[PDB]
C-alpha cells in the first residue's frame, strides 16, 4: 500500500536524496582504508573491526577483496551490502574478458558498477547500497590509478582520497603529486593510520608488479612490525 | 564468391577487396566498397553472404564506434577480433546464422600490426597473410612463394599486383579492379586501386 | 554395456563391466557404471554414458536433500519415482537404461528404468546391449530366496557371461552387494582379461626427436 | 498521499480537475473556425531576448491537414503528438485516405484518462497529460477545431481559447466571431492577442500563427508574412 | 488505525474489513432458505423502489449448474460475479471429471475462493451473502450457506439479510423434516411477509421432486396463491 | 516493479517532483555556454581537484560522438546515464541515415527521455540540465538547453548552473555582435563571464572548443591563463 | 478521513465509500431520459452547452446494430467502455453470427465494471449507461452504474435534477405498453422538460434522441432531425 | 512506524502480528485436546451447534488429510479450509512426487513452512488456525503435531488447541506424570475437569487412529456414547 | 500480488532501523555457544520447551548440511527453518556442478547472500536469526556466523542468544588454541551451565561436533554421559 512504502526515491524539497545522504553518514560509523599511488604502485591501507581476540584467520581480510590479477577493491559502510556487490562487480570484470580477450581497464568497471548503483537509487523503490567503496588497478592504457566512489553514484580519480570517519585534509597537504615513492607511500600510510598498530589491529596491503604482470600483496604479517618500528617521531 | 587479401607488414597491413557487387547472372556497380572504416587503425573486410556482410560487419562498426566515442582511447585490434568473434560465435547457431567470413587488418601503437582472420563459424586465428573466397584457393601459393616475414611496402604491393594478375588470369571470375589500403602508425592509408 | 542385478534373501547383488566404446574403439577400458545416489541405494547404467551420469547426480544430490529433509533413510521407491517422472518429460531424448537397487525399510528390492520411462519392479533385471548375454544365464541357474554367496557368484558369471560374447565387452567386473546392515562396494571382482605383455625395449636417452624450439618456466620461485 | 485514481470531494478525479490547472499556467493559443479554412496562434511567450526564438514549437503539423496548437506544460505533449501522426500515417496506410479531425481527436483523447499506479507493464503513465490543445483541421465535412481537455473530452469548436487567457479572451472572443474568414479573422485574432499583451507588443518573434486552408494544406507563417499583417494593426 | 486492511489484526485477533462486509449484508434486504425432504425452497424479499423497475429488474436467484441455486444477500455486483464464476466453476468440474458436480464440493470450492480472497491489502473482502441449493438423486437437500468471511455450513432454514433476526425464529418453529416442499413454498410467504415490516414483491424458486433436479421460478401461480397469506 | 506514481498533480498545477528537480539543478556547478557563430564554447567552474583531483574524471564536459558535447548540471551521475543512451542512440541514428547526426535530433531524443521518465511508474525525473552544443551538415553552430521537464530550448547563451541566473543576465548584456570573430572575443566572453563569479582560472575554469565538425579541444590549465591574462589586463 | 486511499476499504457502517461517490460523479453528469414501448424503446438526451457552442458533447451513442446508449458521467470513460461494449457485440456478430442479446450485454459489461471497483488503486467507471435495445422480446432498456449493478428498468432517467423528470414519468407509465412513436417522443420530451431551469426550449440544438426497435434500426436523430418533434408548451 | 500494521520487527523483537494472529484462533472457541496412546493416537474436540438449525454433521472441525492422517483446528473457522486444503494438496504431491504415503512429520513441517511465508512477506496476513494433526508411520509410533501461525511445529504428547489452552495443558501434565489405549480417564475427563459440561455424546468429536488399524476413523454416538458411559467407575 | 519496495530502510542517524531489531530479536533468543577446536569443533544449544510435554527428539537445533557442515541457530524459530531449507539447496547445487562437499566458507557466502536480500526487495522483513556454522572442510575446521544484516566471521570461540556478552568473556577467559576434544564439549557444557536456567538436563541440550568424519548430532545417551562426568 502507499502508506507503507518508505519512498526512497523521492527528492528532497531542498532538492537533495534523503535516503543517499543517509548511507554517507553510514560511511562515518565504520570506515578507514585510506589508498595512496606512486610512480610504482598503489596501496590500500585499512582497520579491522576492534581488539577482540577470537579470530582465527582471514585469508584475505574483510577489507580488501580480488577482483582480477591488476584489481582489488576496499570497503567502507555496511559490510552485508558490499559483499554482494563485489562479487557483482567481479562478474563485470570476467564477463569484459569473455567480450573482449582483455584484463578489463578499471575506469570501465567503476563506470559499470557505477551506473548499476545508481540505477538501484534510480527506481526500484529499494535502499541503496550503503557503501563508498573505492578500486585500485592498473590497465596498460594509463598508469597506475585508483578511483574511490560512493552510495550516489559519481565516482573519480581519487589520488589520495581516505574514506570513513576523520576526514583526508592532512594528505592534501602531505602528498607529492610528481614523485612518491612507494616505501614512503608506506611510510605515509602509517602516519596517517598513526594519528587516526600491528595486523592484530589494522590491515595495509600493497599492489606492485614484477616483469609486466602485476603482484597483489597483502603484506603479511611481520613486514607490518617492521613499518611499526620505523618512526621515532612522525 | 568474391576475393578478400592481406599481407602483413613489419610495421603495417595492407588490405584489398575485389571490386565488384555481383547478382544472378550480372554484375552491379563494381566500387561499393567493402572495406568499412573502423574507428582510426583497425579496418575490417566482410564477404559472404548478400546481406549478412553490410548488416553485421556495420553493427560491430557501430559498437566499436561507440566504444571509442563513449570512453576516448579506441580497441586495441585484438579486443575488436575477439569481440567480432563472439558476437558472431554467438549469433552462431542461436536463430540466424550470419554467413560472413572476416578479415580483421589493425595494429595497436604499442604491439605489432595483426591481421586477423575468420571463417563463417567464427573460429579466429592470427595470420601473416589471409585470404577468402574463392579467389583464396589459386592465389595463396603465391603469397607463400615470395612473403618474407620481413618485406619493405613496395615490395608488398608489386607482390600484391602478382596476386592480382595471377587472380586476374586463371580465375573465372571477372574481378577487373581491386581496392587496396595500407594501414600502418600514421592512420589508413589507401594506395590508388588497382586496374586492368 | 553389460550390466544385471539380483535380489536375494539379505539384499541386492548390482554388477557391471568396466568399459565404455564409442564408436567402435574403447575410449576408457575402466569406469565405473554402479552410481552412488544414497548409503542404501545404488542405480546402475547404461544407453547414453553421459545422461546416465547426470541424472544420477541429479537424482543423488535431490535425494540425499530429500532424506537430510525427512532426517530418516531414503526409501528406494521414491528413488524409481524421481527417476521415472523426472526421465519421462524429456521424452525418451535421455538414453539412460539404468537399474537402481535397494535395501530400506520395507524389503530388499530393485527396478528398471527403461530410456522412455518404464518401470518394471522385478527379481532380476539386465540392462545394456549385454542383456541378451546375460539373460539366459538368470534363465538355467537361477532361483529366488538364495544365499548371498552363490548370488556374487551368480551376478558375477552373468556379467561374465557378458564379456565373452558381447562386443560391448567390458575389462572386469565390480559389483555392489546391498545388504541389511553391510554394503559392500567392491571394485574389481575378478579380472579374467590380464594386459599381457610387451617384447622388447624401445627407446633411447635424449634422441629420437626433432626439437625445433624450446622453452622452459620455473614456477615456484 | 492518496493516489492517482481515486475521486474527489467535489466529485470528479483528484489528477483530472489538477489537471485542469497547468493549463492557466503556460502560453496561450487561439484557434477560430472560419468556412473557408481555420486560422491558430500562439504568443509563446521568450523568457531572455539573448536567444533564438525561432524554435519554441507550439505550432506543429500532425499531418498536411490537421495542425494542432498546444499549451499549458510543454512538451508532455509529444508523445500524444507521436501518437497523432502515427495514428495519421498508421490511417492514410491501412485506408488509403485521409482522416477527420474527429479521428485523430478521438484516437489521441483515448490516451488521456488512461494511467494508473498498478496496472500493465511500466510503459504506461503515472499522471494525466497536462496538455489542453486543440487540433485545426480541414476535412471533407469542414474546416473545423477540436478542443480537448486533459480529461479527454473533446468537442467540437469554432472559436476557442486556451492558456492564461482562457476567460478574457474568450469573452472577447465571443463577441467577435459570427460570419467568415474573407482574410480578416487571422487580423481579428492577433488583435485578440494584441489585448492579452504581456511583455511585448505582438511583433513577429512572439507570436506564431498557422492557418489551415481548404486548397492548400497548411501554411506555418514565415516572419514577413506575420509582420506584413502586424503593420496592417 | 488497525482499520481498512484485510491484512492487519485487531490487537485482539479480528480482521474488521471482514465484520464490516458482515454488516454490509445486513443492511440489505432477506433471502431465506428452507429444506425439506423433496428438496430446497428458496424466497427471497424485493425492495422494489420506484414503479420504474419491472419484474425481475435485479435477479435475486440465480441458478448455477441447472440444479444449485443463488439466492443472494449484499451487493448484487459481488454476488453477480461469485455467482458467474460459480458457474465457470461447475462448469470446469463438469468439463473436467464428466461427473455432475456435487454441492459440497462447490460450496467449499466457492467458500475457500471468497476466503482466500481475504488475505491480501490488494483486494477488499467480498460484500455479500448467499447459499446454494439443490439435491442429486442420492444426494439428500443439501444447501450451504456462505459468508463473506467464507465459512461454509450446511443448513435446514439459514436466513440472511437485514431481518434475519426477525426469520430465524418462524423458520424454527415449522415443522422442518417431513413435508414435501409444495405447502412449503405457500408458508414461504407466511415467512416473507411476517419479516417485511414496512413493496415486497417477493420472489421463489425451488428445486423438487416436481422439478427433477433444476430451476424455475416459480411456475407461475403460487404468486397468486401464496399472495393470499396477506391478513396473516 | 515498484509501481507507485511519484510525478503526479498536486493542486494549483504544480507538478513538485519537476520543481525539486529544478532546485537540483540550481545547486551543481555553474556551466556555461556560448554559440560563436563559427566556434562553439563551454566552461563549468570546478572545485579544488588540484589539491588531489585527477583532471581527466572530473569531466563536467564529455562528448557524445564526435561534433555535439555537452555539459551536464546537477547531481553528477544521474547525467552520466544520459550520456550513455546519449551515445548509443547517437550511434544507432549513424547507422540508419548516417550523417553527422544533427544537434536537433539528438537534444529531442534527451528532452524525450527525461519527458519519459516524468511519465513512468515510480522513477524520479531527472537532476540534470545540458548544453548539447554542436554543428550540423552545413556549419550552423546550434546550441541547445534541456531541462528535467523535457523542455528544450535552441538558445545562445544559457548558463543554468548554481550562480548562473547572473551569468545569464550578464550574458543577456554583453552578447550582441563583438563575439562574431573566431575564437577569441568568444572565449573572452565565456571567462570572462565565468570570472564574474568565481577565482582565477589555474584552479577553478576548464573550457572546451568545437570548430566546423572538427577537433574537440578541451584548454589545459597552462593555456587557460593566456586568456585569462588578457582578460585581467582589459 | 482515512477512507480516502479507498477503493478497497469500509466505512463501518456498510459503505464502500467512493463507489457510491461515483454514483455522486453520474449525479454530476448532464441529464437524459429513455423509456421503451411494447414495441420500439427511445431515448432522449440534452447537451450541455459548456463554451462557445458546440456540438454540446454529443451524449447517445452508437454500439451496436440496435444496442444503442446513453452516456452520462465521463466522457473518456464512457468512450473507453463503449469501445468494450461495441467491440465484443461486434464479436458475437463474427462468432455467433446473430444479434447479441441486451441482457448478455448488460450483464456482461457489469461484470467488466466490477473488477476494478474489486481491486486495488484502481477508480471504478464513473459513467451511467442508458442502455437500450431490441433483442427477441420487447425493447429492452437497462440502466447501469459504476456501482457495476445494472437494473433491467423502464422509463428511467439520470443525469442533473433528473429525480423530477423520473417523477413526471413515474405519474405516466400507464399510457406506456401503447402510443406509437409520434406521441411516445412527445411524451418523453415532456418527460426531459423538466430537468431543465425552468425557462423555456427544448432547443433543436442540445436535444439529441436515439429510436430503436421493430423494424428499425437504433437510429440517431441530431440537430435537423428532431426538429420534427415540437410540441408541448409549459 | 508501522509495527503493528505490518509483518515486521518491532524494538526489542517481538514482531506485533503473529500474536495477534495467536488471538485470532481464540475467537468463538471450539476446543480440541489430543490423546496419544503407545497404540492408539485418539482425538477430542468440542463443537457447539447454535440453534438446531445448522446441520450438525456439516459442521465439524475433524478434517481428514489422507487414509493415515487426520487433523483438527480451532482457529477461525474462516482460515481454517483454507488451510486444510492445502495439506491434502501437499499429501497428494507427496505421494505423487516421493512414492510412499506422506508420514505425519513434514507434512506439519511443510504447512508450517507456508505458513512462515505468510509471516516473513508482507501483504498477507498469517492465518489464524492451529493444526492439531496425528498420524502413524511404519517406524515410530503414532504421532501429533500443532504448527501455529508462526510455523513453529513441536512434536507434542499432549498440548490442547483453542480457549481453555492452559487448563488444560496443566490438566494434562498433571494425568501424565503418574505413568492407555481406552483413554477414557484421560481424553473426555480433559474437557469435563477443564470446563464442567460433562457431555452428553453430541458435542464431542473423537478421531482416533490405531497401529492395529491405521485408517483414519471419525466416531459416532453409539461408540463415543460407550466411551462415556465408561466414566463411571 | 507483492509489494516490490523495501520496507528496511536507513535511519535519520545513518544505519539500518531494522537489522538492529533483528539483532534484538536474535539477543532475545535461546543461548547457543560454538566452540573451534584444534581437530573439529562443537556447537551447544538450550532446547527449553514450556512443560515436560513435548517430544524431544522430534525437532533439532543441530542439524547438518548435507556433507559435514552443521548450522545452529539463536532467534526465530521457523525463519531458521527457511535458512536450512536454502542452505541444503545451495549447497547440493554446489555438489552438483562441483563434485566435491561445498567448502564451509563458500556456504556461508552463499548463506550470507541469500540473507541479504531480505534486507531489501519487497515488503519481506529480515530474518532476524543470527546462525552460525560448523565444517571440517580439508585440513583444519571452520566456523562462521551468517547475522541477520549478512555479516560473517570466522573465530576459536562465540556464543549468542540470551546474556551472550557473558558466553563471549568466558570464551574469552577460557579458551587454549589446542584445546581439541571433549574438553571443548566440557566448557561448552559449563557455557551453557552459566544460567540455563537450572538443572541442566541431558534433554534441554544437544550438541554437535565435526570429528574429521562429517557434522554427526550427538546422542542423548552421550549427552547425559559427559553430564555424569561433570
Amino acid at each position: 500500500s502507499r502508506r507503507y512504502d518508505s519512498r526512497t526515491t523521492i527528492f528532497s524539497p531542498e532538492g537533495r536524496l534523503y535516503q543517499v545522504e543517509y548511507a554517507m553518514e553510514a560511511i562515518g560509523h565504520a570506515g578507514t582504508c585510506l589508498g595512496i599511488l606512486a610512480n610504482d604502485g598503489v596501496l590500500l591501507a585499512a582497520e579491522r573491526r576492534n581488539i577482540h581476540k577470537l579470530l582465527d584467520e582471514v585469508f584475505f581480510s574483510e577489507k580488501i577483496y580480488k577482483l582480477n590479477e591488476d584489481m582489488a577493491c576496499s570497503v567502507a559502510g555496511i559490510t552485508s551490502d558490499a559483499n554482494v556487490l563485489t562479487n557483482e562487480l567481479r562478474l563485470i570484470a570476467q564477463r569484459y574478458l569473455l567480450q573482449y580477450q582483455e584484463p578489463i581497464p578499471c575506469e570501465q568497471l567503476v563506470t559499470a558498477l557505477c551506473d548499476i548503483k545508481q540505477a538501484y537509487t534510480q527506481f526500484g523503490g529499494k535502499r541503496p547500497f550503503g557503501v563508498s567503496l573505492l578500486y585500485i588497478g592498473w590497465d596498460k592504457h594509463y598508469g597506475f590509478q585508483l578511483y574511490q566512489s560512493d552510495p550516489s553514484g559519481n565516482y573519480g580519480g581519487w589520488k589520495a582520497t581516505c574514506i570513513g570517519n576523520n576526514s583526508v585534509s592532512m594528505l592534501k597537504q602531505d602528498y607529492k603529486e610528481g614523485e612518491m615513492t612507494l616505501k614512503s607511500a608506506l611510510a605515509l600510510a602509517i602516519k596517517v593510520l598513526n594519528k587516526t598498530l600491528s595486523a592484530e589491529k589494522v590491515e595495509i596491503a600493497t599492489l606492485t608488479r614484477e616483469n609486466g604482470k602485476t603482484v597483489i600483496r597483502v603484506l603479511k604479517q611481520k613486514e607490518v612490525e617492521q613499518l611499526i618500528k620505523k618512526h621515532e617521531e612522525e | 564468391m568474391e576475393y578478400l587479401i592481406g599481407i602483413q607488414g613489419p610495421d603495417y597491413v595492407l588490405v584489398a577487396s575485389d571490386r565488384v557487387a555481383a547478382s544472378n547472372i550480372v554484375q552491379m556497380k563494381d566500387d561499393h566498397d567493402k572495406m568499412f572504416k573502423m574507428s582510426e587503425k583497425i579496418l575490417l573486410l566482410c564477404v559472404g553472404e548478400a546481406g549478412d556482410t553490410v548488416q553485421f560487419a556495420e553493427y560491430i562498426q557501430k559498437n566499436v564506434q561507440l566504444y571509442k566515442m563513449r570512453n576516448g582511447y579506441e580497441l586495441s585490434p585484438t579486443a575488436a577480433a575477439n569481440f567480432t568473434r563472439r558476437n558472431l560465435a554467438d549469433c552462431l547457431r542461436s536463430r540466424t546464422p550470419y554467413h560472413v567470413n572476416l578479415l580483421l587488418a589493425g595494429y595497436d601503437e604499442h604491439e605489432g600490426p595483426a591481421l586477423y582472420y575468420m571463417d563463417y563459424l567464427a573460429a579466429l586465428a592470427k595470420a601473416p597473410f589471409a585470404a577468402h573466397g574463392y579467389g583464396a584457393f589459386l592465389t595463396l601459393s603465391i603469397l607463400d612463394r615470395y612473403y618474407t616475414p620481413t618485406i619493405s611496402r613496395e615490395r608488398a604491393v608489386e607482390l600484391l599486383r602478382k596476386c592480382l594478375e595471377e587472380l586476374q588470369k586463371r580465375f573465372i571470375l571477372n574481378l577487373p579492379t581491386f581496392s587496396v589500403r595500407v594501414i600502418d602508425k600514421d592512420g589508413i592509408h589507401n594506395l590508388e586501386n588497382i586496374a586492368f | 554395456t553389460t550390466i544385471a542385478g539380483v535380489v536375494y534373501k539379505d539384499g541386492i547383488v548390482l554388477g557391471a563391466d568396466t568399459r565404455a566404446t564409442e564408436g567402435m574403439v574403447v575410449a576408457d577400458k575402466n569406469c565405473s557404471k554402479i552410481h552412488f545416489i544414497s548409503p542404501n541405494i545404488y542405480c546402475c547404467g547404461a544407453g547414453t554414458a553421459a545422461d546416465t551420469d547426470m541424472t544420477t547426480q541429479l537424482i543423488s544430490s535431490n535425494l540425499e536433500l530429500h532424506s537430510l529433509s525427512t532426517g530418516r533413510l531414503p526409501r528406494v521407491v521414491t528413488a524409481n519415482r524421481m527417476l521415472k517422472q523426472m526421465l519421462f518429460r524429456y521424452q525418451g531424448y535421455i538414453g539412460a537404461a539404468l537399474v537402481l537397487g535397494g535395501v530400506d525399510v520395507t524389503g530388499p528390492h530393485l527396478y528398471s528404468i527403461y530410456p522412455h520411462g518404464s518401470t518394471d519392479k522385478l527379481p532380476y533385471v539386465t540392462m545394456g546391449s549385454g542383456s541378451l548375454a546375460a539373460m539366459a544365464v538368470f534363465e538355467d541357474k537361477f532361483r529366488p530366496d538364495m544365499e548371498e554367496e552363490e548370488a556374487k557368484n551368480l551376478v558375477s558369471e552373468a556379467i561374465a557371461a557378458g564379456i565373452f560374447n558381447d562386443l560391448g565387452s567390458g575389462s572386469n567386473i565390480d559389483l555392489c552387494v546391498i545388504s541389511k546392515n553391510k554394503l559392500d562396494f567392491l571394485r574389481p571382482y575378478t579380472v579374467p582379461n590380464k594386459k599381457g605383455t610387451r617384447l622388447g625395449r624401445y627407446r633411447c636417452e635424449k634422441g629420437t626427436t626433432a626439437v625445433l624450439t624450446e622453452k622452459i618456466t620455473p614456477l615456484e620461485i | 498521499d492518496r493516489g492517482v485514481n481515486t475521486f474527489s470531494p467535489e466529485g470528479r478525479l483528484f489528477q483530472v480537475e489538477y489537471a485542469i490547472e497547468a493549463i492557466k499556467l503556460g502560453s496561450t493559443a487561439i484557434g477560430i473556425q472560419t468556412s473557408e479554412g481555420v486560422c491558430l496562434a500562439v504568443e509563446k511567450r521568450i523568457t531572455s531576448p539573448l536567444m533564438e526564438p525561432s524554435s519554441i514549437e507550439k505550432i506543429v503539423e500532425i499531418d498536411a491537414h490537421i495542425g494542432c496548437a498546444m499549451s499549458g506544460l510543454i512538451a508532455d505533449a509529444k508523445t500524444l503528438i507521436d501518437k497523432a501522426r502515427v495514428e495519421t500515417q498508421n490511417h492514410w496506410f491501412t485506408y488509403n485516405e485521409t482522416m477527420t479531425v474527429e479521428s485523430v481527436t478521438q484516437a489521441v483523447s483515448n490516451l488521456a484518462l488512461q494511467f494508473g499506479e498498478e496496472d500493465a507493464d511500466p510503459g504506461a503513465m503515472s499522471r494525466p497529460f497536462g496538455v489542453a490543445l486543440l487540433f485545426g483541421g480541414v476535412d471533407e465535412k469542414g474546416p473545423q477545431l477540436f478542443h480537448m481537455d486533459p480529461s479527454g473530452t473533446f468537442v467540437q469548436c469554432d472559436a476557442r481559447a486556451i492558456g492564461s487567457a482562457s476567460e478574457g479572451a474568450q469573452s472577447s472572443l465571443q463577441e467577435v466571431y459570427h460570419k467568415s474568414m474573407t482574410l480578416k479573422e487571422a487580423i481579428k485574432s492577433s488583435l485578440i492577442i494584441l489585448k492579452q499583451v504581456m511583455e511585448e507588443k505582438l511583433n513577429a518573434t512572439n507570436i506564431e500563427l498557422a492557418t489551415v486552408q481548404p486548397g492548400q494544406n497548411f501554411h506555418m507563417f514565415t516572419k514577413e508574412e506575420l509582420e506584413e499583417v502586424i503593420k496592417d494593426i | 488505525g488497525y482499520d481498512l486492511s484485510a491484512s492487519t489484526f485487531s490487537p485482539d485477533g479480528r480482521v474488521f474489513q471482514v465484520e464490516y462486509a458482515m454488516k454490509a449484508v445486513e443492511n440489505s434486504s432477506t433471502a431465506i432458505g428452507i429444506r425439506c425432504k423433496d428438496g430446497v425452497v428458496f424466497g427471497v424479499e424485493k425492495l422494489v423502489l420506484s414503479k420504474l423497475y419491472e419484474e425481475g429488474s435485479n435477479k435475486r436467484l440465480f441458478n448455477v449448474d441447472r440444479h444449485v441455486g443463488m439466492a443472494v444477500a449484499g451487493l448484487l455486483a459481488d454476488a453477480r460475479s461469485l455467482a458467474d464464476i460459480a458457474r465457470e466453476e461447475a462448469s470446469n468440474f463438469r468439463s473436467n471429471f464428466g461427473y455432475n458436480i456435487p454441492l459440497k464440493h462447490l460450496a467449499d470450492r466457492v467458500a475457500m475462493y471468497v476466503h482466500a480472497y481475504t488475505l491480501y491489502s490488494a483486494v477488499r473482502p467480498f460484500g455479500c451473502s448467499f447459499m446454494l441449493g439443490s439435491y442429486s438423486v442420492n444426494d439428500g437437500a443439501q444447501l450451504y450457506m456462505i459468508d463473506p468471511s467464507g465459512v461454509s455450513y450446511g443448513y435446514w432454514g439459514c436466513a440472511i439479510g437485514k431481518a434475519r433476526q426477525a426469520a430465524k425464529t418462524e423458520i424454527e418453529k415449522l415443522q422442518m423434516k417431513e413435508m414435501t416442499c409444495r405447502d412449503i413454498v405457500k408458508e414461504v410467504a407466511k415467512i416473507i411477509y411476517i419479516v417485511h415490516d414496512e413493496a415486497f414483491e417477493l420472489e421463489l424458486s425451488w428445486v423438487g421432486e416436481l422439478t427433477n433436479g433444476r430451476h424455475e421460478i416459480v411456475p407461475k401461480d403460487i404468486r397468486e396463491e401464496a399472495e393470499k397469506y396477506a391478513k396473516e | 516493479s515498484y509501481d507507485r506514481a511519484i510525478t503526479v498533480f498536486s493542486p494549483d498545477g504544480h507538478l513538485f517532483q519537476v520543481e525539486y528537480a529544478q532546485e537540483a539543478v540550481k545547486k551543481g556547478s555553474t556551466a556555461v555556454g556560448v554559440r560563436g557563430r563559427d566556434i562553439v564554447v563551454l566552461g563549468v567552474e570546478k572545485a579544488s581537484v588540484a589539491k588531489l583531483q585527477d583532471e581527466r574524471t572530473v569531466r563536467k564536459i564529455c562528448a557524445l560522438d564526435d561534433n555535439v558535447c555537452m555539459a551536464f548540471a546537477g547531481l553528477t551521475a544521474d547525467a552520466r546515464i544520459v550520456i550513455n543512451r546519449a551515445r548509443v542512440e547517437c550511434q544507432s541514428h549513424r547507422l540508419t541515415v548516417e550523417d553527422p547526426v544533427t544537434v536537433e535530433y539528438i537534444t529531442r531524443y534527451i528532452a524525450s527521455l527525461k519527458q519519459r521518465y516524468t511519465q513512468s511508474n515510480g522513477r524520479r525525473p531527472f537532476g540534470i540540465s545540458a548544453l548539447i552544443v554542436g554543428f550540423d551538415f552545413d556549419g550552423t553552430p546550434r546550441l541547445y538547453q534541456t531541462d528535467p521537464s523535457g523542455t528544450y530550448h535552441a538558445w545562445k547563451a544559457n548558463a543554468i548552473g548554481r550562480g548562473a541566473k547572473s551569468v545569464r543576465e550578464f550574458l543577456e548584456k554583453n552578447y550582441t555582435d563583438d563575439a562574431i570573430e573566431t575564437d577569441d572575443l568568444t572565449i573572452k566572453l565565456v571567462i570572462k563571464a565565468l570570472l564574474e563569479v568565481v577565482e582565477s582560472g589555474g584552479k577553478n575554469i576548464e573550457l572546451a572548443v568545437m570548430r566546423r565538425d572538427q577537433s574537440l579541444k578541451i584548454l589545459n590549465p597552462e593555456e587557460i591563463e593566456k586568456y585569462v591574462a588578457e582578460i585581467e589586463k582589459e | 478521513n482515512q477512507y480516502d486511499n479507498d477503493v478497497t476499504v469500509w466505512s463501518p457502517q456498510g459503505r464502500i465509500h467512493q463507489i457510491e461517490y461515483a454514483m455522486e460523479a453520474v449525479k454530476q453528469g448532464s441529464a437524459t431520459v429513455g423509456l421503451k414501448s411494447k414495441t420500439h424503446a427511445v431515448l432522449v438526451a440534452l447537451k450541455r452547452a459548456q463554451s462557445e457552442l458546440a456540438a454540446h458533447q454529443k451524449k447517445i451513442l452508437h454500439v451496436d446494430n440496435h444496442i444503442g446508449i446513453s452516456i452520462a458521467g465521463l466522457t473518456a470513460d464512457a468512450r473507453l467502455l463503449c469501445n468494450f461494449m461495441r467491440q465484443e457485440c461486434l464479436d458475437s456478430r463474427f462468432v455467433f453470427d446473430r444479434p447479441l442479446p441486451v441482457s448478455r450485454l448488460v450483464s456482461l459489461i457489469g461484470s467488466k465494471t466490477q473488477i476494478p471497483t474489486q481491486r486495488y488503486g484502481r477508480r471504478p467507471y464513473g459513467v451511467g449507461l442508458l442502455i437500450a435495445g431490441y433483442d427477441d422480446m420487447g425493447p429492452h432498456i437497462f440502466q447501469t452504474c459504476p456501482s457495476a449493478n445494472y437494473f433491467d428498468c423502464r422509463a428511467m432517467s439520470i443525469g442533473a435534477r433528473s429525480q423530477s423528470a423520473r417523477t413526471y414519468l413515474e405519474r405516466h407509465m400507464s399510457e406506456f405498453m401503447e402510443c406509437n412513436l409520434d406521441e411516445l417522443v412527445k411524451h418523453g420530451l415532456r418527460a426531459l422538460r423538466e430537468t431543465l431551469p425552468a425557462e423555456q426550449d427544448l432547443t433543436t440544438k442540445n436535444v439529441s434522441i436515439g429510436i430503436v426497435g421493430k423494424d428499425l434500426e437504433f437510429t440517431i436523430y441530431d440537430d435537423d432531425d428532431v426538429s420534427p418533434f415540437l410540441d408541448g408548451l409549459e | 512506524g508501522f509495527d503493528r500494521h505490518i509483518t515486521i520487527f518491532s524494538p526489542e523483537g517481538r514482531l506485533y502480528q503473529v500474536e495477534y494472529a495467536f488471538k485470532a484462533i481464540n475467537q468463538g472457541g471450539l476446543t480440541s485436546v489430543a490423546v496419544r496412546g503407545k497404540d492408539c493416537a485418539v482425538i477430542v474436540t468440542q463443537k457447539k451447534v447454535p440453534d438446531k438449525l445448522l446441520d450438525s454433521s456439516t459442521v465439524t472441525h475433524l478434517f481428514k488429510i489422507t487414509e493415515n492422517i487426520g487433523c483438527v483446528m480451532t482457529g477461525m473457522t474462516a482460515d481454517s479450509r483454507s488451510q486444510v486444503q492445502r495439506a491434502r494438496y501437499e499429501a497428494a504431491n507427496w505421494k505423487y512426487k516421493y512414492g510412499y504415503e506422506i508420514p505425519v512429520d513434514m507434512l506439519c513441517k511443510r504447512i508450517a513452512d507456508i505458513s512462515q511465508v505468510y509471516t516473513q512477506n508482507a501483504e498477507m496476513r498469517p492465518l489464524g488456525c492451529c493444526m492439531i494433526l496425528i498420524g502413524i508411520d511404519e517406524e515410530q509410533g503414532p504421532q501429533v503435531y500443532k504448527c501455529d501461525p508462526a510455523g513453529y511445529y513441536c512434536g507434542f504428547k499432549a498440548t490442547a488447541a483453542g480457549v481453555k489452552q492452559t487448563e488444560s495443558t496443566s490438566f494434562l501434565e498433571k494425568k501424565v506424570k503418574k505413568k492407555f489405549e481406552q483413554t477414557v480417564e484421560t481424553a473426555i475427563t480433559c474437557l469435563s475437569t477443564v470446563l464442567s459440561i460433562d457431555f452428553k455424546p453430541s458435542e464431542i468429536e473423537v478421531g482416533v487412529v490405531t497401529v492395529e488399524n491405521p485408517k483414519f476413523r471419525i466416531l459416532t454416538e453409539a461408540e463415543i456414547d460407550a466411551h462415556l458411559v465408561a466414566l463411571a467407575e | 500480488r507483492g509489494y516490490s519496495f523495501s520496507l528496511t530502510t536507513f535511519s535519520p542517524s545513518g544505519k539500518l532501523v531494522q537489522i538492529e531489531y533483528a539483532l534484538a530479536a536474535v539477543a532475545g533468543g535461546a543461548p547457543s555457544v560454538g566452540i573451534k577446536a584444534a581437530n573439529g569443533v562443537v556447537l551447544a544449544t538450550e532446547k527449553k520447551q514450556k512443560s515436560i510435554l513435548y517430544d524431544e527428539r522430534s525437532v533439532h537445533k543441530v542439524e547438518p548440511i548435507t556433507k559435514h557442515i552443521g548450522l545452529v541457530y539463536s532467534g526465530m524459530g521457523p525463519d531458521y527453518r527457511v535458512l536450512v531449507h536454502r542452505a541444503r539447496k545451495l549447497a547440493q547445487q554446489y555438489y552438483l556442478v562441483y563434485q566435491e562437499p561445498i567448502p564451509t566458507a563458500q556456504l556461508v557466502q552463499r548463506v550470507a547472500s541469500v540473507m541479504q536480500e531480505y534486507t531489501q526487495s519487497g515488503g519481506v522483513r529480515p530474518f532476524g536469526v543470527s546462525l552460525l556454522i560448523c565444517g571440517w572442510n580439508e585440513g583444519r575446521p571452520y566456523l562462521f556466523q551468517s547475522d541477520p544484516s549478512g555479516a560473517y566471521f570466522a573465530w576459536k570461540a562465540t556464543a549468542m542468544g540470551k546474556n551472550y556478552v557473558n558466553g563471549k568473556t568466558f570464551l574469552e577467559k577460557r579458551y587454549n588454541e589446542d584445546l581439541e576434544l571433549e574438553d571443548a564439549i566440557h566448557t561448552a557444557i559449563l557455557t551453557l551451565k552459566e544460567s540455563f536456567e537450572g538443572q541442566m538436563t541431558e534433554d534441554n541440550i544437544e550438541v554437535g561436533i565435526c570429528n574429521e568424519a562429517g557434522f554427526r548430532r550427538l546422542t542423548p545417551t552421550e549427552v547425559k554421559d559427559y553430564l555424569a562426568a561433570i
